[PDB]
């Protein structure tokens, strides 16, 4: 549901859709162990709308 | 103009990809461009020390060591040139004393 911005490494304050946050999400699933869960995990995000 | 090489090891010598506004470079450049810039006069600083090569306020110093004193929009090629006609005059002969007029 949420969307924001994510503030590059860059310097651009890319103020994205959702889907981008889906991606990160995937991006943080990928990293976990097989049985985790992203419950209550960081999310890196710098604001949301 | 060693500031970069006698600086501490671990601090990057290199503006940063990652950021074209990086503070660290900036300050290291400023501290940088005043240090070259004190090299440069220090060498160029030899130039007043000798009486060939000296300038205005070094040459006036130069002059009154010598007796001569700059004259009104005398330049500094002439002036010294006058010093140094000055300390090598011919004196006590017929052609002293025509040259002198």
């Amino acid at each position: 549901a949420n969307s924001g911005t994510f503030v590059m490494d860059d310097g651009r304050k890319n103020h994205v859709p959702a889907y981008m946050v889906a991606v990160a999400l995937g991006g943080l699933a990928s990293g976990l162990e097989i049985g985790e869960s992203i419950t209550f995990k960081p999310l890196r995000v710098s604001s949301l709308d | 103009a060693n500031f970069l090489k006698n600086l501490h090891p671990l601090l990057r010598r290199d503006r940063n990809k990652k950021d074209n506004q990086d503070p660290n470079f900036a300050l290291i450049d400023a501290l940088n461009e005043e240090m070259n810039q004190v090299e440069k006069d220090a060498i160029e600083s030899k130039l007043q020390s000798s009486l060939k090569t000296s300038t205005s306020e070094y040459l006036d110093k130069f002059g009154d060591w010598f007796g001569v004193y700059r004259k009104t929009d005398e330049k500094d090629d002439v002036y010294r040139a006058r010093i140094i006609k000055y300390l090598l005059l011919k004196r006590g002969t017929n052609n002293a004393i025509i040259d002198a007029i």
